[PDB]
């Protein structure tokens, strides 16, 4: 039922943010917590993310970290800022310099306490929670190194709740510093062995998709980041609205995760379509449903033709027969079987969901779990070697007590999640 | 908070403090008598120019500085200058004696005369910030001052405040300008004692400037007025990060992390266009374009070497004014093909850019002309070993036969501090060459 929501570090402040307001409008509320909502069915499950307050006003169950205060105000002074918790803001001053190990170690070690005690409050507020989402990056300092220390002791004081992660990887044509597959390399390792399901929302997709299918000329956080909360509210749909579907994450995880490593899913959304002739042309099913499937649509920067899915899950909101859903998905299976692996039988799922998303008549949102994502950790890899082969930029992670083998396992933890993607994408019946 | 503490020691680092105060006030319209009637929280705020000014009750805006000098003439120049009103008192610290051009004065026989004072006056600053970022610290590698005080004050530093960072702005002596033969002595015993007390310096070449200023402003024979004011725009460029804020403006630390990528590796190469007079400037437009290609030309860097014959490991340029990404992107893929940027294959992104929309400001009476747009450049080169290699060998030259030694034994120092300090510069030239070579 219940789901504690955390936001780490700028990205995860900032795409945290922007999913707030997102499904906030969806369920009804308005930027000062009242219901103004039509249907009751904006109510049914508003209690998954909200806390009911006294006098009829809905608080989101959302916890907002970082090192510093400046994306603290920003959150607090935008659309939406007032309807948080205002308990429920901990933040530093010192910053963490896109350093994971400040992050993770130093400077986050001080004020890693209060965070765990406003997740302890709102966990006993909840009548049965089942578990944490967490929004951060892994390409800087606060998300990436704290946000993981974050993971690692809910885990422990948790250990049988659902753990989910909504995590941006670092891409060079979005991003500046170099440091920045350093810091990535070292989060992975720690998300393949403390989280259950982590959507993998790649700013080099993001970035393609923008640039290439949207003809957007100057890409600002703001595009990448409306993609980002499009999706989250898509891939949450099935937890928020009633309908067909009695699911949570635990039933998720387990149908969606066939090993325990390879929980790393490669979201997608639909429609994407350029401004702005074709932006007024009516959407069908048959459309949406190829360009789900489409590579150049996926929101991880990898081929989904180079390798096999192990897993789908497909959700449709809007008014649509499930007819011609079911007829459709079908033909995409039965017409291009080779790349869903035949050991996992009727490996692909359909929810539909009656309301759709804001401005759209229909939309599509795709999760799918490939062999095709150690694209992604490969390209990490290689940018991390590069410098780690000489120590490069070393110093400060060194400074901050961490040692090399910390960084030599890191890599090695990362070497074996490629290679366990490339044996069940060779794996036969 | 992220406040920056400047200190100014010795003549260059004074007179160079002037002209950089001097262009921030302008920069952000606070008058000679400190008062800013552009700014509404009295008293006190945490606005961005706030990193270098504190604030009295008064209003006033005070520089978060100390002037020290081991004589008296230079900074009396400052008490009873255009800005006099803008300092405390206690703010400026003067000796009645000298260096003499010699290290081992400054480090030792009068330096430690007045170290604890300054380190007091020091603390006093220290105090006053909620959050302090580091320290800026303007000397010259030749004076006696410059080299020996400024050392020992870096020492001195390290002790008191642990890791906390220290950035150089050091001037790098030019035998066009050069007031002592032992420079190359100073030079190189200032060097060896706070390389591992600075996290990163910015290196001056006096004869660099001197002809920039010769050739594009048209100067027949600079002075130190006109190298400083150009050096002070450079000074503000890096600084502009921290005393603005802009959505595209990017801060100093990230291009640390990005220009350092061993700790004895810290001195970036920087240059700046456009420095262009106002005649020439009265019919030429320049664009981004114009003004990126020039910060790859050898003969507009800040210290004389050949980036074309070394490799880089990072390229910040920082830009202002009337600059939008667009014009980046092209300027820099133009460059791109044009040039033959050579990286080190172990940094994946070369380049880092960020916008500071704030325009460049220039004194009135100045030689530069007033620009739209400019643009600093900061480069991690191999080739900067060049200047390492030069002063070295005039170190050589001159102590092989124990020239002008005695001054400092007389003071006090051994020659194994000699020796000492030029294997040290060795290693430093090696280092320089083995991060250029390619990986196994
Ligand atoms: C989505 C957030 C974003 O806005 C995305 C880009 C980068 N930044 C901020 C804004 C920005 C951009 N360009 C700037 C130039 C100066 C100052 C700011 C910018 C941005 C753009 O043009 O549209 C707004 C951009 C940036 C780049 C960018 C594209 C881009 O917008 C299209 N490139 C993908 C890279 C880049 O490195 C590259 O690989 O070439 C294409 C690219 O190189 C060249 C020669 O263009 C370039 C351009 C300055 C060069 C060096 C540093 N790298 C980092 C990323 C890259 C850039 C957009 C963050
Ligand atoms: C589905 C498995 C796995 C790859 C396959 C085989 C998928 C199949 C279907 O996916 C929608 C494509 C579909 O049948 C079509 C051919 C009608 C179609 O939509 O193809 C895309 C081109 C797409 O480029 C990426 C293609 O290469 C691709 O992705 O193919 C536009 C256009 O091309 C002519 C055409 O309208 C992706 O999950
Ligand atoms: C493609 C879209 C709609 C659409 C497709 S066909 C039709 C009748 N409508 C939606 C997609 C929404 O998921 C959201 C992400 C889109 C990002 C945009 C905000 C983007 O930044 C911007 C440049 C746009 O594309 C428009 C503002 C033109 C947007 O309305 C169209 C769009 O992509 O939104
Ligand atoms: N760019 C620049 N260089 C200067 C300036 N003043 C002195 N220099 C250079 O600095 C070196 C001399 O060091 P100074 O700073 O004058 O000496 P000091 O630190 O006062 O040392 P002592 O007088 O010996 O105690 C020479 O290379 C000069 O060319 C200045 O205003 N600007
Ligand atoms: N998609 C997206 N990525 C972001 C955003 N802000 C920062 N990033 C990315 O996050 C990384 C830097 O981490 P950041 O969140 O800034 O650092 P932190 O505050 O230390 O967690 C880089 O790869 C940035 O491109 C944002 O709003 N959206
Ligand atoms: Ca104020
Ligand atoms: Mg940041
Ligand atoms: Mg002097």
């Amino acid at each position: 039922r219940e789901i504690v929501h955390i936001q780490a570090g700028q990205c995860g402040n900032q795409i945290g943010a922007k999913f707030w307001e997102v499904i906030s409008d969806e369920h009804g509320i308005d930027p000062t917590g009242s219901y103004h909502g039509d249907s009751d069915l904006q109510l049914e499950r508003i209690n998954v993310y909200y806390n009911e307050a006294t006098g009829n006003k809905y608080v989101p169950r959302a916890i907002l970290v970082d090192l510093e205060p400046g994306t603290m105000d920003s959150v607090r002074s935008g659309p939406f800022g007032q309807i948080f918790r205002p308990d429920n803001f901990v933040f530093g001053q010192s910053g963490a310099g896109n350093n994971w190990a400040k992050g993770h170690y130093t400077e986050g070690a001080e004020l890693v306490d209060s965070v765990l005690d406003v997740v302890r409050k709102e966990s006993e507020s909840c009548d049965c929670l089942q578990g944490f989402q967490l929004t951060h990056s892994l390409g800087g300092g606060t998300g990436s190194g704290m946000g993981t220390l974050l993971i690692s002791k809910i885990r422990e004081e948790y250990p049988d709740r659902i753990m989910n992660t909504f995590s941006v990887m670092p891409s060079p044509k979005v991003s500046d510093t170099v440091v920045e597959p350093y810091n990535a390399t070292l989060s992975v390792h720690q998300l393949v062995e403390n989280t259950d399901e982590t959507y993998c929302i790649d700013n080099e997709a993001l970035y393609d998709i923008c640039f290439r299918t949207l003809k957007l000329t100057t890409p600002t956080y703001g595009d990448l980041n409306h993609l980002v909360s499009a999706t989250m509210s898509g891939v949450t749909t099935c937890l928020r609205f009633p309908g067909q579907l009695n699911a949570d994450l635990r039933k998720l995880a387990v149908n969606m995760v066939p090993f325990p490593r390879l929980h790393f899913f490669m979201p997608g959304f639909a429609p994407l379509t350029s401004r702005g002739s074709q932006q007024y042309r009516a959407l069908t099913v048959p459309e949406l449903t190829q360009q789900m499937f489409d590579s150049k649509n996926m929101m991880a920067a990898c081929d989904p033709r180079h390798g096999r899915y192990l897993t789908v899950a497909a959700i449709f909101r809007g008014r649509m027969s499930m007819k011609e859903v079911d007829e459709q998905m079908l033909n995409v299976q039965n017409k291009n079987s080779s790349y869903f692996v035949e050991w996992i039988p009727n490996n692909v799922k359909t929810a539909v969901c009656d309301i759709p998303p804001r401005g759209l008549k229909m939309s599509a949102t795709f999760i799918g779990n490939s062999t095709a994502i150690q694209e992604l950790f490969k390209r990490i890899s290689e940018q991390f070697t590069a410098m780690f082969r000489r120590k490069a930029f070393l110093h400060w992670y060194t400074g901050e007590g961490m040692d090399e083998m910390e960084f030599t396992e890191a890599e090695s933890n990362m070497n074996d999640l490629v290679s366990e993607y490339q044996q069940y994408q060779d794996a036969t019946a | 908070m992220r406040e920056c503490i400047s200190i100014h020691v010795g003549q260059a680092g004074v007179q160079i403090g002037n002209a950089c105060w001097e262009l921030y006030c302008l920069e952000h319209g606070i008058q000679p008598d400190g008062q800013m009637p552009s700014d509404k929280t009295i008293g006190g705020g945490d606005d961005s120019f706030n990193t270098f000014f504190s604030e009295t009750g008064a209003g006033k805006h005070v520089p978060r500085a100390v002037f020290v000098d081991l004589e008296p003439t230079v900074i009396d120049e400052v008490r009873t200058g255009t800005y006099r009103q803008l300092f405390h008192p206690e703010q400026l610290i003067t000796g009645k004696e000298d260096a003499a051009n010699n290290y081992a004065r400054g480090h030792y026989t009068i330096g430690k005369e007045i170290i604890d004072l300054v380190l007091d006056r020091i603390r006093k600053l220290a105090d006053q910030c909620t959050g302090l970022q580091g320290f800026l610290v303007f000397h010259s590698f030749g004076g006696g001052t410059g080299s020996g005080f400024t050392s020992l004050l870096m020492e001195r530093l390290s002790v008191d405040y642990g890791k906390k960072s220290k950035l150089e702005f050091s001037i790098y002596p030019a035998p066009q300008v050069s007031t002592a033969v032992v420079e190359p002595y100073n030079s190189i015993l200032t060097t060896h004692t706070t390389l591992e007390h600075s996290d990163c310096a910015f290196m001056v070449d006096n004869e660099a400037i001197y002809d920039i200023c010769r050739r594009n402003l048209d100067i027949e024979r600079p002075t130190y007025t006109n190298l400083n004011r150009l050096i002070s725009q450079i000074v503000s460029s890096i600084t502009a990060s921290l005393r603005f804020d802009g959505a595209l403006n990017v801060d100093l630390t990230e291009f640390q992390t990005n220009l350092v990528p061993y700790p004895r590796i810290h001195f970036p190469l920087a240059t700046y266009a456009p420095v262009i007079s106002a005649e020439k400037a009265y019919h030429e437009q320049l664009s981004v374009a114009e003004i990126t290609n020039a910060c790859f030309e050898p003969a507009n860097q800040m210290v004389k070497c050949d980036p074309r014959h070394g490799k880089y490991m990072a390229c910040c340029l920082l830009y202002r004014g009337d600059v939008v990404p667009k014009d980046v992107n092209a300027a820099i893929a133009t460059i791109k093909t044009k040039r033959s940027i050579q990286f080190v294959d172990w940094c994946p992104t070369g380049f880092k850019v960020g916008i500071n929309y704030q325009p460049p400001t220039v004194v009135p009476g100045g030689d530069l002309a007033k620009v739209q747009r400019a643009v600093c450049m900061l480069s991690n080169t191999t080739a900067i070993a060049e200047a390492w290699a030069r002063l070295d060998h005039k170190f050589d030259l001159m102590y092989a036969k124990r020239a002008f030694v005695h001054w400092y034994v007389g003071e006090g120092m051994e020659e194994g501090e000699f020796s000492e300090a030029r294997e040290d510069m060795a290693a430093l030239e090696k280092d320089y060459e083995e991060v250029g070579v390619d990986s196994v």
